[PDB]
């Protein structure tokens, strides 16, 4: 996470068996592949913190 | 499949590719201490314990 | 008149081991992958 | 329907390595926190942070 | 590590024949890719299954219980 | 370094992704069984309540 | 007034059936005791091949 | 008990189905990759006989 | 079971093992019986003795 | 600064012994109640000066 | 007491606590456990 | 003051409560309501993950030596200003005692617990007018004697006595007081087998002798002052119910016992070679 497109808000979908699936374009700026790369998830526990996420 | 998934087939897992073992093995051992309090293996009760 | 002075780890199959030598149904037996 | 194109198609030795996913998947919402700084603690094993 | 029931890839039983050729590669002197063909292993997705099996249970039986 | 400037947090997951190409560019698909963990307080309101009601 | 209890938890993941258990003493004739547990993966959808 | 290979791949009653249509490729509904000559690098088929050319 | 397989791993084995089932609409599925889990309507038992001699 | 830095306050004379917060215990297994580094070197201090006391 | 197997010997030995952890005929020093008695349920998938 | 903290459901609070830790959340909670009580657990594994209290107490201790950073004008005087405390300390009586008898346990090549008890048993008693001294042996003498029965390993008074010349009565006075100060502060059996390895012989000559000395013991036969030669004639009883040569001779010095409580106490043997017919 060496830039701030290595950090961006995503929606939820909630979705069978245990791995997080992302749209392939998505994967350029955070420089993915599925190999085995783990990435992580954030909740944001407020009201105002989650509008943080989905305007900026 | 793209960027290194790939897709593999439910059938062939259903009938035995790729299935593993795993054996994972836990020990433990009861500790003397001065002959005066000393571990031991056995099943407690919430009214013991 | 000989003097006990300490223990040496033995490797495995070495000239010293008890497996040095042993044969296959014996490794076997003594419950050792050949 | 055929599909347009010819697939390269044929068998190919596949090792099934190590990482196994269920290994690695790992949540937390308010967890046991370390005791000297009193932070979640670190390990997916003790459910860390 | 032993003879596994049917082909992966296609389903066909395959766990029926494994003393079949063994005995059909040891006393008949055939090659494999004739013993196959003639246990009616046609597709090279079975082929594969027994042509390629390792019988490791019998190293396993050794081990006196 | 390790403690003030950064820190493990609550309220995460981390897991293996994969690739999708029937989400949205911005959909992130979570498995349902972190879904079930990570989690986020929302305060009843009249426009929620019984919705809220039927959650609990 | 007796005891504060001390067993060994299976993980908090895993599950699968008691493969075998022995018991012996270490060295020093403190009782002791492994315990192996299997389990069967089978292939899942983020494992690595 | 009685179940569909849907389910799990052991309730399945058929092996390998094979399916072919069209063999000399008159729909034209694949292109063949080839070097020099597509007629002589792929092989006919067997059914390609049951159908003139 | 004292064999050098697991019993999964047998059990697994079990599994494939392909039974004659011409007459497999005369069951029902193990879901539409009311039996508690199993009865002759929906199912079939066998049983497997085998040892070393 | 004559209020926050004379600069004879570069020369301990008192200590300030941290809260055991600073230095908790690891209170292990009834009696591996394992104490911090901390109040190791605070014991040796603290003999250290015990000590020296005397010898005056 | 309980079923324990020598690892070697091989003999059923049904010790209680307090007996010592060693094989009558060999005094071996390890001992399995006798698989328990109640059935176990898998499932062919 | 009672500095003393209690938890109770204040909603329910019907008892010395119903409570459950939550760990992996961090939680306890009224097992009735399912009110949390109190959060942010702290936890309880990771905490000894990252590593004697009933020796060395509350004086602490912290070895100092040299640093890679630091000359001999500076390292040696850690040697010699570290020396200006021993004394207040009877602490060298009490590690030097530790190392010693650590010194010896391990030199007599015994298991590590007998060691601790030895450990401990100097440290209990550690000074008594019964002790007043005294050679400052016996007890490390005794003590491992003391630790190693008292860990469930009997070896004889002579095999000490190997260790540490006790002259063998410094030995047994020291003992009886030993042994009444736990009373306050509050098994021959051992012997058969650490014979019959000295002998280096197969496991039923020895499994015999645990029925045979147990019934010549059961019955009749006090037989022995000092039960360590009778327990030898068992092996002599069933050496010679197998065929393997250990004449007389080899079995004294091997185990260094009388060659006469030997013959005579297989007098009682030879007569009694009635009951110990198991097969
Ligand atoms: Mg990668
Ligand atoms: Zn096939
Ligand atoms: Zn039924
Ligand atoms: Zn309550």
């Amino acid at each position: 996470s060496l830039h701030k497109m290595s950090m961006m808000a995503h929606r939820v979908k909630v979705i069978p068996y245990s791995t997080f699936r992302l749209n392939l374009s998505v994967t350029s700026p955070y420089n993915a592949d599925f190999d085995g790369d783990e990435m992580n998830l954030h909740v944001p526990q407020s009201e105002e913190t989650r509008a943080e996420l989905s305007q900026l | 499949n793209q960027e290194d998934s790939m897709i593999m087939n439910q059938s062939s897992i259903d009938r035995g590719l790729f299935r593993s073992l795993f054996f994972r093995s836990y020990m433990d051992q009861e500790k003397k201490y001065g002959m005066s309090i000393t571990e031991t293996f056995e099943k407690p009760q919430r009214t013991n314990t | 008149g000989k003097v006990f002075i300490g223990r040496l780890p033995i490797m495995l199959r070495s000239k010293n081991c008890y497996l040095s030598e042993a044969t296959e149904s014996d490794l076997y037996k003594l419950k050792e992958c050949p | 329907k055929k599909l347009m194109a010819q697939i390269f198609f044929g068998p190919t030795y596949y090792q099934r390595l190590r990482h196994m996913v269920d290994d690695k998947i790992h949540a937390r919402a308010r967890g046991p926190m370390q005791v000297l700084t009193r932070q979640p603690v670190e390990g997916r094993s003790r459910d860390g942070g | 590590m032993i003879v596994p029931v049917r082909c992966f890839s296609c389903g066909k039983v395959v766990g029926d024949k494994w003393e079949s050729y063994l005995n059909l590669l040891q006393e008949d002197e055939l090659d494999e890719g004739t013993a196959l063909s003639r246990l009616g292993l046609k597709r090279y997705c079975c082929r594969r299954m027994i042509l390629t099996h390792v019988d490791l249970i019998e190293k396993f039986l050794r081990y006196n219980p | 370094r390790g403690n003030l400037m950064g820190k493990r947090v609550d309220f995460s997951a981390r897991t293996v992704i994969s690739g999708d190409p029937n989400l949205e560019l911005d959909q992130v698909g979570v498995p349902k069984s972190i879904a079930k963990t990570l989690t986020y307080p929302e305060v009843v309101t009249p426009y929620n309540i019984d919705r809220l009601t039927q959650l609990v | 007034h007796s005891k504060r209890d001390a067993s060994t938890p299976l993980r908090s993941t895993e599950n699968g059936i008691v493969d075998q258990v022995l018991v012996t003493t270490n060295q020093d004739g403190l009782k002791f005791v492994k315990v192996r547990v299997r389990t069967t993966k089978i292939p899942q959808i983020g494992d690595k091949f | 008990k009685k179940g569909i290979a849907k389910e799990h791949a052991k309730w399945g009653p058929a092996a390998a189905i094979e399916f072919e249509y069209d063999p000399w490729n008159k729909l034209k509904h694949t292109d063949y990759w080839y070097e020099q000559d597509s007629a002589k690098e792929w092989p006919q088929s067997k059914n390609c006989e049951y159908e003139d050319p | 079971n004292t064999t050098v397989l697991a019993d999964e791993f047998i059990a697994h084995r079990l599994g494939l093992i392909p039974l004659q089932s011409m007459d497999i609409e005369q069951l029902e599925y193990s879901r539409d019986c009311f039996c508690e889990d199993h009865c002759d309507k929906c199912s079939v038992v066998l049983t497997l003795q085998a040892f070393g001699e | 600064n004559e209020v926050f830095s004379r600069p004879e306050w570069m020369i301990l004379t008192c200590l300030p012994v941290p809260p055991p917060p600073v230095r908790p215990s690891i209170s292990f297994n009834e009696s591996q109640r394992g104490e911090d580094d901390l109040t190791f070197k605070l014991a040796d201090i603290l003999k250290a000066n015990i000590s020296l006391e005397t010898l005056e | 007491t309980l079923k324990y197997i020598c690892a070697e010997c091989s003999s059923k030995l049904s010790l209680s606590r307090t007996d010592a952890v060693r094989c009558k005929d060999c005094g071996h020093r390890i001992l399995l456990k006798a698989r328990t008695k109640r059935l176990v349920q898998f499932e062919a998938r | 003051p009672n500095l003393n903290i209690v938890l109770t459901c204040p909603e329910c609070k019907v008892y010395p409560p119903k409570i459950v830790e939550r760990f992996s959340e961090g939680d306890v909670v009224c097992a009735l309501c399912g009110l949390v009580l109190s959060d942010k657990l702290v936890d309880t594994r990771s905490e000894w993950r990252t590593f004697n209290p009933l020796l060395d107490g509350n004086n602490l201790s912290t070895r100092i030596g040299k640093g890679e950073t630091t000359d001999m004008r500076f390292t040696k005087e850690l040697n010699k200003a570290q020396g200006k405390n021993v004394m207040d300390k009877k602490d060298n009586e009490v590690q030097a005692a530790f190392a010693k008898i650590t010194m010896l346990c391990d030199a007599a090549e015994l298991p590590k617990i007998v060691k601790d008890c030895a450990k401990e048993a100097y440290k209990l008693c550690h000074d008594e007018k019964t002790l007043k001294g005294k050679s400052m042996e016996s007890i490390m003498a005794a003590s491992i004697l003391i630790g190693c029965r008292r860990a469930e390993v009997a070896r004889t008074f002579k095999e000490i006595q190997s260790l540490i010349h006790v002259k063998t009565k410094e030995f047994g006075k020291t003992l009886n007081i030993m042994k009444n100060i736990l009373r306050g502060k509050s098994q021959n059996l051992t012997y058969i087998p650490r014979f019959c390895s000295h002998l280096g012989l197969p496991m039923q000559v020895t499994t015999s002798a645990e029925y045979t000395a147990k019934k010549c013991k059961e019955i009749k036969e006090i037989a022995g002052k000092s039960p360590i030669t009778i327990a030898v004639v068992s092996i002599y009883l069933n050496i010679l119910l197998f065929q393997i040569p250990i004449t007389a001779a080899k079995v004294g010095q091997t185990l260094q016992v009388t060659e006469g409580t030997i013959k005579s106490g297989y007098k009682i043997l030879y007569e009694h070679r009635d009951k110990l017919v198991d097969p």
